């Protein structure tokens, strides 16, 4: 799945 | 208003470094991240990287890993992108933009910083008076011109009769051919005004500490 | 592998309905994307976030003319009653975190043209070469294009009514009040200027053509 961590 | 304000236009030489600044205001600096976007002049957007101000963590597009260095200062609420080893490829508009830790939306964008990597040398313009060919002198109005050819860098200031001619003036932004700028300005007066009264364009090139006044004479 | 493919830069009538497509790479079918609007010489603006189910959340000052929808890997931006201000390049973006490494990628953009806009036809001013410049064995013909809206023009020079394409520098259109202005320069030798019957500056705008010719000949 799409994962967005910055 | 959420705002990001970047440093100004930069004209630098190949092989050099540049440092663009991105100052955040009216939002919590360390509750969001800063991302940087390249745009070459006729091309699409290219993503460079992101700095997490609160963590100091960086993520970068692989292409810019040896080119861009991203840093943020919490105490100044300011984000910086250092470009190294500048080639003419590095010549673009660089944007900063706000994003969240956990979603993709670049929701607010800086104004941008034009970075120009150029070798062009400082050149005073040749100024020419433009009078109409005889076919263009039989109207109720008459339009005169000024050609400012082969100058570098920007800008030039152009006025007519030292600013006493203000309406019916159209001053066109410069075209760039081979690292020299050219521009033209027109002024439209009633045919009863010229040539009976004197019309002169005043061209100053601050970079070369030069000014030229060209009187428009009938051809 | 993370790839955004945008449908072909297309045109819509003023007040018609537009449907742009941003298609995800097969394996990234489920992904949330962002739409961005870039207007002439403006920073990009965040338009919306759009999810697999077609649910969406729009950015600051985006009218409710803009909605989103999804079908498999396809992400759609729909503009109802399209306006002149909607003229822009629409760019999609998508984020993902692969190896704890975050990457953002943009599509190539879709240039959106709004047809049948309020039309102001260009004024041409064409200047011959100055005596001074001719004495230097050179000749710049100047075409000044003003008082037009919307901004889209092309410029063609003619020599004795045949195409001349070498030595032409044509500006982009820029704002001048509530209209646009552009300039074009045709660099000749003094012999080329003297040896021809006529030169033409020919401007196209919204299906119209305006032209202004001048001659070296005596009146
Ligand atoms: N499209």
């Amino acid at each position: 799945v799409q994962i967005v961590y910055k | 208003q959420v705002q990001l304000q970047q440093s100004g236009a930069a004209l630098v030489r190949p092989g050099t470094s540049v440092k663009v600044s991105c100052r955040a205001s009216e939002y919590a600096f360390t509750n969001y991240v800063i991302e940087w976007v390249k745009q070459r002049p006729g091309q699409g957007l290219e993503w460079i990287g992101v700095i997490n101000p609160g963590s100091g963590g960086t993520n970068y597009n692989e292409k810019f890993k040896g080119k861009a260095t991203l840093i943020a200062d919490k105490s100044s609420s300011t984000a910086y992108m250092q470009l190294s080893s500048l080639t003419s490829d590095d010549s673009a508009v660089y944007f900063c933009a706000r994003s969240t830790y956990y979603s993709g939306a670049l929701d607010y964008w800086g104004q941008g910083t034009s970075v120009t990597v150029s070798s062009a040398k400082t050149t005073a313009p040749s100024v020419y008076p433009l009078a109409p060919v005889c076919g263009d002198t039989t109207g109720s109005s008459v339009t005169l011109g000024c050609l400012v050819k082969g100058y570098f860098p920007e800008p030039v200031t152009l006025t007519w009769n030292s600013g006493s001619l203000s309406s019916g003036v159209h001053t066109f932004p410069a075209v760039l051919q081979s690292d020299l700028y050219t521009l033209s300005s027109s002024v439209t007066v009633t045919s009863s005004t010229w040539p009976s009264q004197s019309i002169t364009c005043n061209v100053a090139h601050p970079a070369s500490s030069t000014k030229v006044d060209k009187k428009i004479e009938p051809r | 592998q993370l790839v955004l493919t945008q449908s072909s830069s297309a045109s819509f009538s003023l007040g018609a309905s537009a449907k742009l497509t941003c298609t995800l790479s097969s394996q990234h079918s489920t992904y949330t994307i962002e739409w961005y609007q870039q207007q002439p010489l403006k920073p990009p603006k965040y338009v919306m976030e759009l999810k697999k189910d077609g649910s969406h959340s729009t950015g600051d000052g985006i009218p409710d003319r803009f909605s989103g929808s999804s079908s498999g890997a396809d992400r759609y931006l729909s503009i109802s009653n399209i306006q002149p201000e909607d003229e822009a390049i629409y760019i999609c973006g998508v984020g993902d975190t692969i190896k704890e490494q975050f990457v953002y990628v943009f599509g190539g953009g879709t240039k959106v043209t709004v047809l049948g806009q309020p039309k102001s036809t260009p004024t041409l001013t064409v200047f011959p070469p100055s005596s001074e410049e001719l004495k230097e064995n050179k000749a710049t013909l100047v075409c000044l294009i003003s008082n037009f809206s919307p901004s889209g023009v092309t410029v063609a020079w003619k020599a004795n009514g045949t195409p001349i394409t070498q030595g032409v520098d044509t500006s982009n259109p820029t704002k001048e009040g509530n209209k646009f202005m552009a300039s074009s320069f045709l660099h000749l030798t003094s012999d080329q200027w003297r040896s021809h019957n006529s030169f033409t500056c020919q401007v196209t705008h919204e299906g119209d053509t305006v032209e202004k010719s001048l001659s070296p000949a005596e009146c």
